């Protein structure tokens, strides 16, 4: 029923997002939204005939600001996804106070993400604007350009367009499905 | 020989290594071949955590041995 592909051509399987998930993902990083700080999360789940289904968001352990997030135990992470035969396929993160947009921090590392899975999206919430959005970089040109760059900035800019919105309809198929919030912090 | 580095996305990357290569080398071989940068890349093998200064054959990182490779994540 969709068949989506990338601008160069290459077939991408359908990701199940919890019609539920961004919202739940919003109340469990409220105490953090609330004194205006980010917070991350990983979006984890299944592959089941060809396509796959996020089940777990995952919050790893992690520090924060104002405009920035990151991991600080990525061992603890892997072992839990291990454990439970738990895939990557993609990110989650606040922007408390900000417009909805993939930063430079956030298109880096959302590149390594969706060369080891080209499905992979990155979820973004502007709570304060009521907005959101997902994410992923233009393949292969915008992963391309991402591969490329060697600048410390890190809020840098980028040449030309690298990323963009998941089409609708396309890869990211919502459903009114049941998710398990893990909270490692 | 070659060692196996499997991702948590059903992905395995295979890699020419020699024993005495360092981490640091390793990462940036991951780096050359797939494109992701070594600070991003936390590489665990027989449950621990590798360092960059130490080499595959400290660890006992022998021929057609498995690592696994978890991301970072920096948001911003
Ligand atoms: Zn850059
Ligand atoms: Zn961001």
């Amino acid at each position: 029923k969709i068949h989506a592909y990338t601008e160069g051509g290459k077939p991408l399987r359908t990701i199940y997002l919890p019609k539920l998930l961004k919202k739940v993902f919003l109340d469990v990083v409220k105490p953090n939204t609330k004194k205006n700080l980010e917070t991350c999360g990983i979006l984890c789940g299944k592959l089941r005939q060809n396509a796959f289904f996020i089940t777990h968001l995952v919050i790893p352990l992690q520090e924060a600001t104002s405009d920035t997030c990151g991991t600080t135990d990525e061992a603890s992470l892997f072992e839990f996804q291990d454990k439970h035969n738990l895939l990557t396929l993609g990110w989650i993160h606040t922007h408390p106070t900000q417009t909805c947009f993939m930063s430079s921090v956030d298109l880096h590392t959302h590149c390594s993400y969706q060369l080891m899975l080209p499905e992979a999206i990155a979820i973004v919430m502007a709570p304060s604007k009521n907005t959101s959005g997902i994410f992923r970089l233009l393949d292969p040109e915008g992963l391309q350009t991402i591969v490329k760059c060697r600048k410390p900035g890190l809020a840098h800019p980028h040449e030309g367009k690298v990323y963009t919105m998941v089409a609708q309809p396309g890869h990211v198929r919502e459903i009114n499905s049941k998710l398990q919030v893990v909270d490692l912090r | 020989m070659q060692i196996f580095v499997k991702t948590l996305t059903g992905k395995t990357i295979t890699l020419e290594v020699e024993p005495s290569d360092t981490i640091e080398n390793v990462k940036a071989k991951i780096q050359d071949k797939e494109g992701i940068p070594p600070d991003q890349q936390r590489l665990i093998f027989a449950g621990k955590q590798l360092e960059d200064g130490r080499t595959l054959s400290d660890y006992n990182i022998q021929k057609e041995s498995t690592l696994h490779l978890v991301l970072r994540l920096r948001g911003g």
